[PDB]
RNA sequence: GGAGCUUGACUGCGAGACUUACAAGUCAAGCAGGGACGAAAGUCGGGAUUAGUGAUCCGGCACCCCCGAGUGGAAGGGGUG
RNA sequence: UCGGUACGGUUUGUGUAGGAUAGGUGGGAGACUGUGAAACCUCGACGCCAGUUGGGGCGGAGUCGUUGUUGAAAUACCACUCUGAUCGUAUUGGGCAUCUAACCUCGAACCCUGAAUCGGGUUUAGGGACAGUGCCUGGCGGGUAGUUUAACUGGGGCGGU
RNA sequence: UACUAAAAACACAGGUCCGUGCGAAGUCGCAAGACGAUGUAUACGGACUGACGCCUGCCCGGUGCUGGAAGGUUAAGAGG
RNA sequence: CCGUACCCGUGUGUGGGCGCCCGUGACGAAUCAGCGGUACUAACCACCCAAAACCGGAUCGAUCACUCCCCUUCGGGGGUG
RNA sequence: GCGGAGUGAUCUACCCAUGGCCAGGGUGAAGCGCGGGUAAGACCGCGUGGAGGCCCGAACCCACUUAGGUUGAAGACUGAGGGGAUGAGCUGUGGGUAGGGGUGAAAGGCCAAUCAAACUCCGUGAUAGCUGGUUCUCCCCGAAAUGCAUUUAGGUGCAGC
RNA sequence: UAGACGGUGAGAGCCCGGUACGCGAAAACCCGGCACCUGCCUAGUAUCAAUUCCCGAGUAGCAGCGGGCCCGUGGAAUCCGCUGUGAAUCCGCCGGGACCACCCGGUAAGCCUAAAUACUCCUCGAUGACCGAUAGCGGAUUAGUACCGUGAGGGAAUGGU
RNA sequence: GGAGCUGUCAACCGAGCGUGGAUCCGAGGAUUUCCGAAUGGGGAAACCCAGCACGAGUGAUGUCGUGCUACCCGCAUCUGAAUAUAUAGGGUGCGGGAGGGAACGCGGGGAAGUGAAACAUCUCAGUACCCGUAGGAGGAGAAAACAAUUGUGAUUCCGCAAGUAGUGGCGAGCGAACGCGGAACAGGCUAAACCGCACGCAUGGGUAACCGGGUAGGGGUUGUGUGUGCGGGGUUGUGGG
């Protein structure tokens, strides 16, 4: 559930995890993608849409 | 979220009264039903 | 060994030597300040001498406006113990 | 429901004080009684039954006050005065419960499949603001990964340095 | 154990113990999704032992598992 | 290749047979009106409940009200009607 | 020997689907039938029938002892003797599992003659306090194996010559 | 204005093919002149007041975990990404190395933008104090052939009458 | 262009052509089996088997020849279920894509060996390698930048500053900018307040001051606001609209 935001192109970040000893390793910062249904008009079909939370705050907000 | 209430709701009040929504009640309750609208320029339409 | 008074168990320097691969160690008469002792002349820059300790980096404490990213300040840094 | 915080708010514990049950007190020591009273009683608090306090008949009109015997008041107008307790009140969270509305449902039915047990959707039934998923953080962690694990040494090792 | 060792090793039947109430646990996978299983506690997975017969004693102190959460300690966050 | 077989497909016709159009064989409904199931059910009837309203017996009390005798401190009781 | 990206399950390890083979002999279980007994049974003696991770023994498949070969006829063989040989079997065809991973009746073996982490390439001209080699001549001069320090004594640094 | 190489029976300015030098384009094509074609514009400049409005929104900034910037989290600027909270429209905002004040510079969160620059599989021309067949790329010769390897891939030698 | 050719490897034969301009060299054009992104479907590539249409052929099936039919994305457009709108989907038609390409570039990903005489931090390196994705060059770009009062006024690239400042188990080692001097130098277009349209949603469905401002009348009619999109206007820092 870290798929690229369907309506933005927001992908995951890649980078390092600085441990106590400064030892670097590889990690990923997936965006907080939640599952919502897609509605284009009142009473819509409710398809599906993997969307970022910033758009849940403003944009393709259905339910 | 600031909405203009178009139908009476015990939680918020009378038609066009006010809004004190906890960011989501309207997103998935009011707006599907059409009980309120986005307070963009409806504040101008109403007053 | 015993006793009186005392803190030089100081500050700022230290020519000149030993020793040693280097770092490092050791000794230093003597000078200036100021002062304890001493009637004075004089001694004292810790223990009768040789062991009782540990380089570097980083960091902390007090003090000296030393610098202060436009400027005035500040932070931080710098210097001495 | 509870917590915590604050507010319009008040109040509370016998060495010795003994007609001021006060660790402490005052913009100063009368509000008031006659700007419809204390008190005798009661008992709500208090209640170890001391008497503060009023839940309440009174009395229908002061026991009192720097009367002093505490520390000087008989905290009565006044400043919120270690403010237990506590009215409710601004806030806040927790916990709990309920509810359906996001969300989940390899739970059912129908449909674009007359070629489908995948998938996607409509309606319905049921879970439920949980869980899961992203961020941050603590913890367990030879399952996995990179290296170390000293030297002298009458060979090495043990021993000892 | 081809290519030095076939055994006193291994393995099965049987016997115990532990886990799982079902898109199960476990495993493979980052996830999706599969196996397990078109099965489900008289089944399935894991560990030890190894027919049958007689038997399987004591100790929970250490180290692990499991249950509890009086109390202590205990990060981020809130608050500050 | 000689001799003898077999499956699918196309056609040429040969004759018989079927139906197609016509026809014909067979099959074959129920509405309208009378009667029964009482199924629903006005009115009405059987069981029992509140049997509504109202009347009545009993019951005590730290209730109240009218009266008997005893007590008093003057504020309540007692057996009772 | 590490790493990255790739290649391979035609030998071999294991499994799924589909076939064949397992000569010929031998012992002779359950079940059945007969007869005895018995109330009914337990039970006994015969016959049919024909099961077995059963026996003997060919092909097939394994590879136990010994002789031989051993710059072999052969990069693992042969001769002569051995074990299993209707079962956990052997075998062909077609298919899957692929590397810090697979598979494995587990031996740490097998994965194209090599496996305590396979092969080719790339980074790569890697690295190594160790070994080994460094090509023609002449002339002068001419060492040390000693001290100090070392995650050091088979090296290096300063000093000495 | 021809002595550049080369060939020709042994070393060529005048033997040859050639060079210098000067000619040479039906058809296609790149650049380029012209025409058509296409397309913008019935002026917003000057002045003044600033009561009104705008000047890039889930963005910036802030806090958290990181990258990268001489800059390894250190007092850590600016820039970038992720997650929660979440500004303003000129009396604003950002920056000027934590940071505050003053001063100064500039107005982010929309887009396009030639030149200077990097490289030569490949096509003409030219050079070379580069080899001359165990060298040059491995390939002057049946060359990425034969051959080795199931495969990824490895990868030869042979010139002279 | 010009008198000899029938290529070469390896060249012996045979048979022809050539002043009517051969052979040969350059351009354009047609044809161009089969495979391969491979595209009608399938597939051990270079094989197999089909559908539609036009046409050839047979007494008639067979057979043949030429075109067409992959998938996806976008555009136009019809129908637009499940349920009513309606949508997903489906259907028709029109454009584009995939794959190759020696090197170079951009964005994203990301080791070890080695060094540090061990070694994790660090380095080797943001390299090797990989993915995406173009171009002829790309990328970047027209200041919310530098300096700190001489002030400059888009970007890029070379050389200095310099192996300095500084950063680092302050070890191995890594490594700037300001500014100066050169090559080349061009900067232009949108959003928004507003104005006017189309459409969408309420109210007034006759009170709207709307219909070009205004003068004087007129109708009392869709005035007003608000959502989507089009068109004007404006695009700048001594702030401009």
């Amino acid at each position: 559930m870290a798929a690229v935001c369907d309506i933005c192109g927001k992908g995951p970040g890649f980078g390092k995890s600085v441990s106590h000893s400064h030892r670097r390793t590889s990690r990923r910062w997936d965006p907080n993608i939640q599952t919502v249904h897609a509605v284009t008009r009142p009473g819509g079909n409710k398809k599906r849409l993997n969307v970022c939370t910033s758009c849940i705050k403003a944009g393709k907000i259905t339910r | 979220m600031k909405l203009i209430l178009t139908a009476d709701v015990d939680h918020l009040g009378s038609i066009g009264d006010t809004v004190e929504v906890k960011d989501g009640y309207g997103r998935n309750f009011l707006l599907p039903r059409g009980l309120a609208i986005v307070a963009s320029r409806g504040a101008q339409k109403q007053a």
